[PDB]
């Protein structure tokens, strides 16, 4: 199902929250993970039902969304919170499809 | 927890290249395998999956024919044999662990990246 | 709607099939009455021996020996006889006369 990351590239200052978005082109559920690639790393699960979080993950990383509009919103950026954040739908159509989104993107705001 | 790979290679296109994904600390046959490809600045994109066992392979529309996924959970090696290479397979290569439920098809643990590059 | 219908209704009778592959008049009784409500009802879904309802069948089955039994007999099948549901009731056909 055709995902679209809305913000992007997002100019924020570390400590604060951010929120996101992932449009789902068709009526997908609660079948909706979240990654984060942070760089030069492996990226990692944070959400993979659209609500919940994944074991090791802090509990400023949440998120929303049940149908085609999703959200994640992670709280109180720290140094690795700034990274390209990725989101994948899972719905149990036939044929499975994994299909990510483009990849938003939270960097440091200056002058 | 801990997935290694093989570390990166130089293939020619229309060549072949065996990748290999190391699994350590959990049980290997309890858990579905993935491989995530990301080439340089397009973003991550799903290849492959295998089951528990090799009931299952999935694999993307466009790798379909050419990629396979193979496992081995006895030796916990987790393959993706590759063959007739395109220019458009200059990526880096992901290992996924699925988590359990097979309704959840998620990315739970990744491997350390596999940089394949063709010329 | 109509395609999470079609869903379950492949789902339920590939989980019967498996179950019953796993009481020959009962079965053959039971053949002939999914094969009758298959006609009512009729591929990207169905495209060769039901690779696409991994996930919906075993959100209910959790054993894979099963579902690699029936794809197996479903691919021995396809190769004997040279869409997906008619290689079944074939396959499912050749259970009830043994």
């Amino acid at each position: 199902i055709v995902l679209t990351q809305s913000p992007a590239t997002l100019s924020l200052s570390p400590g604060e929250d951010a929120t996101l978005s992932c449009r789902a082109s068709q009526s997908v559920g609660s079948a909706l993970a979240w990654y984060q690639h942070r760089p030069g790393q492996s990226p990692r699960l944070l959400i993979y039902d659209a609500s919940t979080r994944a074991t090791g993950i802090p509990a400023r990383f949440s998120g929303s969304g049940s149908g085609t509009e999703f959200t994640l919103t992670v709280s109180s950026l720290t140094s690795e919170d700034f990274a390209v954040y990725y989101c994948q739908e899972y719905k149990n159509s036939v044929p499975p499809t994994w299909t990510f989104g483009q990849g938003t993107k939270v960097e440091i705001k200056r002058t | 927890v801990q997935l290694v790979q093989s570390g990166g290679a130089l293939v020619r296109p229309g060549g072949s290249l065996r990748l290999s994904c190391a699994a350590s600390g959990f049980d290997f046959s309890d858990f579905e395998m993935n491989w995530v490809r990301q080439a340089p600045g397009k973003g991550l994109e799903w290849i492959s999956y295998i089951s528990k066992i090799s009931a299952a392979s999935f694999y993307a529309d466009s790798v379909e024919g050419r990629f396979t996924i193979s496992r081995d959970n006895t030796k916990n090696l987790l393959w993706l044999e590759m063959t007739s290479l395109r220019d458009e397979d200059t990526a880096v290569y992901y290992c996924a662990r699925d988590l359990p439920g097979y309704l959840e098809r998620v990315f739970d643990l990744w491997g350390q990246g596999t940089l394949v590059s063709v010329s | 709607s109509f395609y999470a219908f079609f869903d379950l209704w492949v789902k339920n009778l590939l989980i019967d099939s498996i179950n019953w592959k796993n009481n020959c008049k009962c079965f053959e009784n039971w053949a002939k009455t999914k094969e009758n409500e298959w006609k009512k009802v009729k591929y990207k879904k169905l495209n060769n021996h039901f690779q696409g309802y991994f996930f919906h069948v075993m959100k209910e089955l959790n054993k894979e020996e099963k579902w690699y039994k029936l794809m197996e007999d479903l691919k021995e099948k396809i190769d004997s006889s040279n869409g997906a549901i008619k290689v079944l009731f074939d396959h499912l056909k050749d259970i009830a006369e043994r």
